[PDB]
């Protein structure tokens, strides 16, 4: 098989081989071992043949696979591997290296394959084998298709072992005006065909013979034989009766129009709608043509016509001739005034490129299936509550939604993530940016799925992890800025309701923890909400969407969430002792995202994002907002008091037990609040100073960050050596972002003594190791676990501290090396 | 050199022209079309 790479120069024979092997694979009287051998050969070939050379095999597969019968098992795997390997050749505008780039026909075939498989699987009954074999195929094809690919031959009606049956021309009759038209067209057809014969250098001779180049019908249509007239007029009679059966009412609207000459027809051009009409007419001609080939197949008694693949499947090359024939017929109709009936199909197909993008249709289908999800989840809830029903009238709907859409959604929006986040101004993806409608649709999908899952994790059961993962992916792919700034009120209200419901659920969880529905809510919030909400807040913070998303009602909901999570601090229950980490991470992300200095209410007058500024005093009372920003909730201390308390604890040298809340929630909140508001407070890059920049809404300076980092180091030193300190790893990660603004005196103040203590401990444990090695037998075996545990705790402390040290070094290496520093030298020694 | 000391000096990298009496000569891609013999291995054109 490998030798088939780079065989362009015999593509015809390679394609013939592939078709022969496929036909052998789908064969009767073939034992299972033989069939396995054939399938292995086909897959091995396709693994190495260039993607451009499998176009015809794809054209056959697009017709075969959708059936999803038993034979469809192998083709599904073949397509899965092909697309997973050649995804670049189809997706990337530049294409795969040295293999070229896809073409419109191949993209069209891929899209038809995807949608055919999708529809067949949706309508088919559940089957584990088929679902497991098909889901990867759908994922691969979706990942291969460009998100914004627009099908040139797009259709809305999408009417309909190939059985080409043309409309019954004989049934309908032929009008007499159109009979006159047909006579004129027959004269025309004789004239053009004789002009082509002239191009072939034909002559008018009483006998018919190509070698003599004599042809007795090179005589004027007046003298053209009546039988010959009849046979040159019959094709159009049949075609026009086909059109009448199609209801393409054609009428004499405008004026109507030897030496062979071609009457000019290419002069008149069919506008897009009449071009589609001619495409349908050419499809009908192809139907008659393939019916004749069928008749030949019955004459043979068994076989297959190579070009029996439908018109849409055919590439433009084979289409071109029949398209030209239909085009000529309609062109003569136009020059004879006769015009086909376009009805409303044309402008109900027109839509637009945005509605024709692949991503658009995919998201539309996903939203429709989400609507179906609402219905059967309601039914499942009703039956589970009471009245045991094992019928599950939507059973296959549940199985589809849980086994196909969820993995699909996950993989698709993991791959095409930048496309949905790119904007015309700023394109993050390789190429292309999602339209506003697509962004709104993905936002609505996220909101609807979250609402579906709310308080219903058990119902999904084993699929709940999958639903949560899908929610994470959508949250990371959501373009909240654009959706909020310009989007339908429905979508905006959906997102606002998501945030409001999240705040309510967090409040209920907090009160329950402070001490049926209780267990349901606790499980829901601790499994789906908190992770998903944390991911959403992290996404907003990373993309700086906070100044655009978290406003007005969303801002109020974020106040409620923040204030409840922090207010939970006073509690000391064992359940809290387990939930503190997740709550702290969520609070850190929320602090990184929120656009108001909630720890500096005094300077809130200058915040243009605060609700107290965006809304009017007349408003903000129609809601429950208090008169003063300070009164939103006073449980959280102001920045100065909070910093003073943290410093006091660090200096007093308390242990993790005495301040679980500070180490788990408060400190992670500050490690995100301070870096964010430093950029927007004084002592910041002043690009806005040229203008009359309003007073900064905050007072964060490098001093705050330096003090916080010193306090964190002091706290870690205080808790240094403890047997169980699982919180250090989280604290170090949370404190990493704030190191960049550390001040040079920090080295000697904190880092040198800390690493000195750590070196001393390492030396002591090494000495114990040496003493054990000096001893032997039980003396060596005993205490060996002791030294191992001592090294374990030492490694924990090292991995808690060095991650901070490295960042401090990376930012001060330049200064240390430029100007010698004895403190830096001592740190090197340690 | 503005950052040689910061990164490369201690790693043991030497400036490209450290011990050359004279500045290094350079060549540039001049965009003035010129006639040259058809390469004997040209991927597209063959002369017999």
């Amino acid at each position: 098989a490998p030798l088939f790479a780079g065989t362009e120069h015999r593509a015809i024979m390679v394609d013939s081989m592939l078709h022969t092997v496929y036909r052998l694979s789908r064969g009767r009287s073939l034992t299972k071992a033989q069939r396995d051998v054939i399938e292995d050969c086909l897959m091995a070939l396709c693994r190495y043949i260039r993607p451009s050379m499998l176009q015809h095999l794809l054209r056959r597969l697009v017709f075969d696979v959708p059936i999803l019968n038993e034979f469809a098992k192998m083709p599904l795997k073949l397509l899965t591997n092909h697309y997973e390997r050649c995804w670049k050749y189809y997706c990337l505008p530049t294409g795969w290296a040295n293999f070229g780039v896809t073409s419109e026909e191949e993209l069209h075939l891929t899209r038809k394959l995807f949608w055919g498989i999708f529809d067949s699987l949706a309508h088919k009954k559940y089957d584990q084998e088929l679902y497991r074999i098909a889901m990867p195929c759908l994922c691969a094809i979706a990942g291969a298709l460009p998100p914004d690919y627009v099908d040139a031959s797009y259709s809305s009606k999408t009417e309909k072992n190939f059985d080409p049956r043309p409309v019954e021309t004989l049934n309908v009759i032929i009008p007499e005006k159109l009979d006159s038209f047909i006579n004129k067209f027959a004269e025309y057809t004789h004239e053009k065909w004789a002009f082509d014969k002239i191009q072939n250098n034909w002559s008018y001779g009483e006998n018919i013979d190509e070698e003599l180049k004599t042809h007795p019908m090179l005589r004027p249509y007046k003298t053209f034989s009546e039988k010959d007239k009849e046979i040159y007029r019959w094709p159009i009679k049949e075609s026009l009766k086909a059109m009448i059966a199609w209801e393409w009412t054609v009428e004499k609207a405008r004026e109507g129009e030897y030496n062979p000459q071609p009457p000019d027809l290419s002069v008149v051009t069919l506008s897009r709608e009449l071009q589609a009409m001619a495409e349908q007419l050419a499809e009908n001609y192809h139907n008659t043509w393939g019916r004749k080939k069928k008749q030949e197949l019955e004459a043979k008694g068994g076989g297959s016509h190579p070009l029996l693949v439908p018109y849409d499947t055919l590439t433009a090359k084979e289409k071109a001739r029949d398209r030209e024939k239909a085009q000529e017929l309609l062109k003569f109709l136009q020059m004879n005034g006769y015009a086909v009936t376009r009805g409303l199909k044309d402008m109900e197909l027109d839509t637009s490129s945005i509605e024709k993008r692949f991503a658009f249709g995919f998201l539309q289908q996903l939203l429709r299936w989400m609507d179906i999800s609402q219905e059967f989840i309601a039914h499942l809830e009703a039956v589970v509550s009471s009245g045991r029903v094992e019928k599950s009238p939507h059973e296959q709907e549940i199985k589809f939604f849980a086994k196909i859409l969820l993995p699909l959604i996950n993989q698709y929006f993991t791959n095409h993530c930048l496309y949905f986040l790119s904007t015309p101004a700023k394109v993050l993806g390789s190429g292309g940016h999602a339209s506003n409608k697509e962004k709104e649709m993905i936002t609505s999908l996220f909101c609807k799925l979250a609402a579906l899952v709310r308080h219903r994790v058990s119902l999904f059961g084993t699929d709940a992890p999958a639903v949560v993962n899908c929610l994470h992916i959508l949250a990371r792919s959501l373009d909240a800025r654009t959706v909020m700034k310009s989007g339908p009120e429905i979508v905006k209200a959906g997102l606002r309701s998501f945030f409001e419901s999240a705040s309510e659920d967090i409040e209920k969880m907090v009160e329950n923890l402070r001490l049926k529905g209780v267990g349901q809510n606790l499980t829901y919030t601790t499994v789906a909400l908190l992770p998903v909400l944390t991911t959403l807040f992290q996404h907003i913070a990373q993309h700086q969407f906070g100044d655009d998303v978290i406003l007005d009602d969303v801002q109020v909901s974020c106040y409620r969430t923040l204030c409840s999570i922090y207010s939970l601090g006073t509690t000391r229950n064992p359940y809290v002792e387990k939930l503190r980490p997740a709550l702290g991470e969520c609070l850190a992300r929320l602090a990184a995202a929120m656009p108001v200095a909630f720890l500096e209410p005094e300077l809130n007058e200058y915040n243009a994002c605060s609700v107290y500024t965006t809304k009017s005093p007349r408003e903000r009372a129609i809601l429950g907002l208090p008169n003063s920003v300070e009164e939103m909730c006073p449980d959280i201390p102001v920045l100065e008091r909070l910093m003073a308390e943290i410093g006091g604890l660090a200096e007093s040298g308390a242990r993790y037990t005495e301040m679980p809340h500070v180490i788990e929630i408060t400190l992670p909140m500050l490690c995100s609040y301070l870096p964010r508001w430093w950029e927007r407070g004084p002592e910041a890059p002043p690009p806005a100073l040229p203008a009359g920049a309003p007073p900064p809404c905050t007072a964060v300076t490098s001093d705050h960050l330096n003090s916080l980092l010193g306090n964190i180091l002091r706290i870690i030193v205080n808790n240094l050596g403890i047997d169980e300190a699982s919180w250090m790893k989280r604290l170090a990660v949370f404190a990493q972002p704030i190191v960049s603004r550390a001040r040079p005196e920090l080295l000697r103040s904190h880092f040198i003594p800390t690493i000195g203590r750590l070196r001393k401990r390492a030396g002591k444990v090494v000495a114990e190791e040496e003493q054990l090695r000096l001893e032997a037998k039980a003396e060596a075996e005993e205490g060996e676990l002791l030294v191992r545990d001592e090294f374990s705790v030492l490694c924990r402390d090292l991995y808690a501290l060095y991650p901070l040290l490295i960042r401090y070094v990376d930012n001060n290496r330049a200064h240390w090396l430029t100007e010698p520093n004895p403190n830096a030298e001592e740190l090197f020694r340690m | 050199l503005r950052f040689f000391a910061i990164c490369g000096l201690q790693e043991g990298f030497e400036p490209f022209a450290i011990n050359m009496q004279r500045p290094v000569t350079t060549w540039f891609s001049k965009s003035l079309p010129q006639f040259e013999p058809v390469p004997l291995e040209h991927p597209h054109y063959e002369v017999a």
